């Protein structure tokens, strides 16, 4: 019922611009953290960045800092960034995921690393360098 | 956008709005139901729009009834706050029409369509819940609808009727049936009229909007079925008089109706005498702990515990509690308190839970599984390490068997796990149950000391001696007054009392056994029971062919109170 | 005055992981009891305070939102359980469900 797709990527120049997205289709859980990930050959797989599902509370990285701008969308139900000013050290792949908020000491807070229910097939991001 | 202005005047309803309650066939019978209706002679809010707060409110059913013939009046929206935070429903009433669309839209100031886009009505919700379609074959005349909710279903009765020139509402009755049910299922709250403005264009409207009320009435049923008379029950006395002897003329005499009696205003509440204070200074912080193995556990009873000073003694996050809630512990009252304190490491917290399993769990404290009580564990780094490193607490390691619930072990022996008996020497095949904690400064999260306290409570068995300090409202007098006394309730007046009640009574009775004469927990005074006023209401009136007026008695009471 | 069938089931095979299932919550805390066969979905910040909670979880600001915890190896009344409920409206309008009754 509940599925990730992921649309869009390629090879472009460093210093270059693109735009992915995820789409959820199916998804019921009206408290949820969607997590992004990428995973370059020989390296482990390490979160990104992500936003409250409730109001748009965003987090990012300190590698991706600034240069990576995402924006939630819940009428299409689907994740879009904005990637510009790529460098050699961004070529891995990326998966996205999505996964329950956590619910401890009585609140609504977002966490993200490890511990996803669901994960998406994940496409290829290449720099010429 | 604000492009529509509203007039409010004000109508009596003279006697409309009587709509077949029920789908069933009867002739030539007077009768009774219960259900909402329109009461007679109401209040009736005429709206006169040109061109606002159109947020109108919708209660428990709405009649709406118009004169117009343009038909410049279409569509009805409903919904409990008609924003993006909670569902909300789009029927939307057109030519020959109707859909829903209930979940979180938002809508704006002015519900309009241009003329036929509903964009100025919804814009977006998280995936829709529902979407639902309906087909009518909708249509110097009045038009009268009824809109009604009931246990999550949604009815709509209609009437169209002729009226000659006239400018209010006309006498005699019309009889309202049935067109379409829906169980929607929500909380509507307000609702909203509609029109058409075509680009725009100057309009004018003008109609009227009643709410209903659930009341009683008596309807007759002429020989050929249809509705031509109703009754109220409670309007007059006369009426009054009417529903109970189940007909439309009463005879010259006098008749019985009902009773009155004084409604009492207020509630009261018992309480018992307590004025000490639990002392949770001494056992959430002594400057030492005891050790987790021979963990230290102190009864608390007889006193009012105050559990929001808790938080200002030890520096923890949050409670944790599974019997009760951490903000519902100032209200039940407990016969006795236990509180278990002892330094557990970091990690091992986890296993300070109902039914857990490992080296504490079963060999330092056992928890009954149906444990009613909370949970207090917080960091201990700055008292409990050492840099040399602490050795002054220990846990048990080896035992025998599991502990069982809520039992120490304090005895230290030498554990042996072969055949040849350890003969009191630690040598091959002999061990010490004892192994003491090391604590550092340096050491992770997970290896931290760790305060601990398990705070238990025993259920109403005996009489409770723990809770917090609620008066017991102060008692009133010369009031009828409603109470729920120690689990008794009722209602009554309460006035000074010249008995002498020995020195430990509760309650005392009269020769009908209830009682009359009564102490209080939260103060020795002596107080005296009456019950509050009533009688019966007799109404005398001449024939009803003769004249309508009527008179009122209220049998055997001083003409004072009335 | 309920009337109807309810059938009841344990599902710990399935609604039950080693790591421990939260897929189901239910909410704690609420101003108002429940209206018979109501649900409610609208999530927010539980105030149990004066001062308003503006939207962060501090004191006096709870969650009206717990997660069950769901394992294989916990108490059978701690094991998930499917439920089917079936209620009948009776003869009120025309009928319209019943078994297959030759006219
Ligand atoms: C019923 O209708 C009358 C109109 O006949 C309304 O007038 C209100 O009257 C009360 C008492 O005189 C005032 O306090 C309100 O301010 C009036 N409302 C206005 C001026 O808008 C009113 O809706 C009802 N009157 C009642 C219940 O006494
Ligand atoms: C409907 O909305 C009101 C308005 O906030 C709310 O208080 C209520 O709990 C909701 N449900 C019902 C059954 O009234």
């Amino acid at each position: 019922q509940v599925q990730l797709q992921e649309s869009g990527g390629g090879l472009v120049q460093p210093g270059g611009s693109l735009r992915l997205s995820c789409a959820a289709s199916g998804f019921t859980l009206d408290d949820y953290a969607i997590g992004w990930f990428r995973q370059a050959p020989g390296k482990e797989r390490e979160g990104v960045l992500c936003i409250s599902a409730s109001g748009g509370s965003t987090l990012y990285a300190d590698s991706v800092k600034g240069r990576f701008t995402i924006s939630r969308d819940k009428d299409k139900n689907t994740v879009y960034l904005q990637m510009n000013s790529l460098k050699p050290e961004d070529t891995a792949v990326y998966y996205c995921a999505a996964a329950g908020r956590l619910d401890l000491g009585s609140g609504y807070v977002c966490y993200g690393y490890y511990g996803t229910d669901y994960w998406g097939k994940g496409t290829q991001v290449t720099v010429s360098s | 956008v604000n492009l529509i202005t509203r007039t409010q005047s004000y109508t009596n309803s003279f006697t409309r709005g009587v709509y077949y309650p029920d789908k069933v066939f009867r002739s030539s019978v007077l009768h009774s139901t219960q259900d909402l209706f329109l009461p007679f002679f109401s209040n009736v809010t005429w709206f006169h729009a040109i061109h606002d707060n159109p947020a109108l409110p919708f209660n428990d059913g709405v009649y709406f009834a118009s004169t117009e013939k343009s038909n410049i009046i279409r569509g009805w929206i409903f919904g409990t706050t008609l924003d993006s935070k909670t569902q909300s429903l789009l029927i939307v009433n057109n030519a020959t029409n109707v859909v829903i669309k209930v979940c979180e839209f938002q809508f704006c100031n002015d519900p309009f369509l241009d003329v036929e886009s509903e964009f100025r009505v919804y814009s977006s919700a998280n995936n829709c819940t529902f979407e639902y379609v309906s087909q009518p074959f909708l249509m110097k005349n009045l038009r009268e609808f009824v809109f009604k909710n009931i246990d999550g279903y949604f009815k709509i009765y209609s009437k169209h009727t002729p009226i000659n020139l006239e400018r209010d509402l006309p006498q005699g009755f019309s009889a309202l049936e049935p067109l379409v049910d829906l169980p929607i299922g929500i909380n509507i709250t307000r609702f909203q009229t509609l029109l058409a403005l075509h680009r725009w264009t100057a309009g004018a409207a003008a109609y009227y909007v009643g709410y209903l009320q659930p009341r009683t009435f008596l309807l007759k049923y002429n020989e050929n079925g249809t509705i031509t008379d109703a009754v109220d029950c409670a309007l007059d006395p006369l009426s009054e008089t009417k529903c109970t002897l189940k007909s439309f003329t009463v005879e010259k005499g006098i008749y019985q109706t009902s009773n009155f009696r004084v409604q009492p205003t207020e509630s009261i509440v018992r309480f018992p005498n307590i004025t000490n204070l639990c002392p949770f200074h001494e056992v959430f912080n002594a400057t030492t702990f005891a050790s987790v193995y021979a963990w230290n556990r102190k009864r608390i009873s007889n006193c009012v515990a105050d559990y929001s000073v808790i938080y200002n003694f030890a520096p923890f996050f949050a409670f944790k509690c599974y019997g009760v809630s951490p903000t519902k512990l100032n209200d039940l009252c407990f016969t006795n308190v236990y509180a278990d304190s002892f330094v557990i490491r970091g990690n091992e917290v986890s296993q300070i839970a109902p039914g857990q399993t490992g080296n504490i769990a079963d060999y330092n404290y056992k928890l009954p599984d149906d444990f009613t009580g909370c949970v207090i564990a917080w960091n201990s780094n700055k008292l409990d390490s050492k840099p040399s490193g602490n050795y002054n607490y220990l846990y048990r390691l080896f035992r025998k068997s599991k502990l069982k619930p809520f039992e120490r072990d304090i005895s230290t022996e030498i554990y042996q796990a072969g055949n040849k008996p350890c003969n009191g020497v630690a040598g091959p095949n002999c061990y010490s149950p004892l192994q003491s904690y090391g604590f550092r400064p340096t050491y992770g999260v997970g290896h931290q000391p760790y305060r601990v306290v398990v705070l238990s409570f025993e259920l109403l068995h005996a009489p409770a001696t723990v809770c917090g300090p609620k008066k017991s409202t102060n008692l009133v007098k010369n009031k009828c007054v409603n109470f729920n006394f120690n689990g008794l309730t009722g209602t009554g007046v309460l006035t000074e009392s010249n008995k002498k009640f020995l020195p430990f009574q509760q309650f005392g009775r009269d020769i009908a056994d209830t009682t009359d004469a009564v102490r209080d927990p939260q103060t020795l005074e002596i107080l005296d029971i009456t019950p509050c006023s009533f009688g019966g209401v007799s109404v005398i009136t001449p024939g009803t062919n003769t004249s309508n007026q009527v008179a009122v008695l209220y049998q055997g009471v001083n003409c004072t109170e009335v």
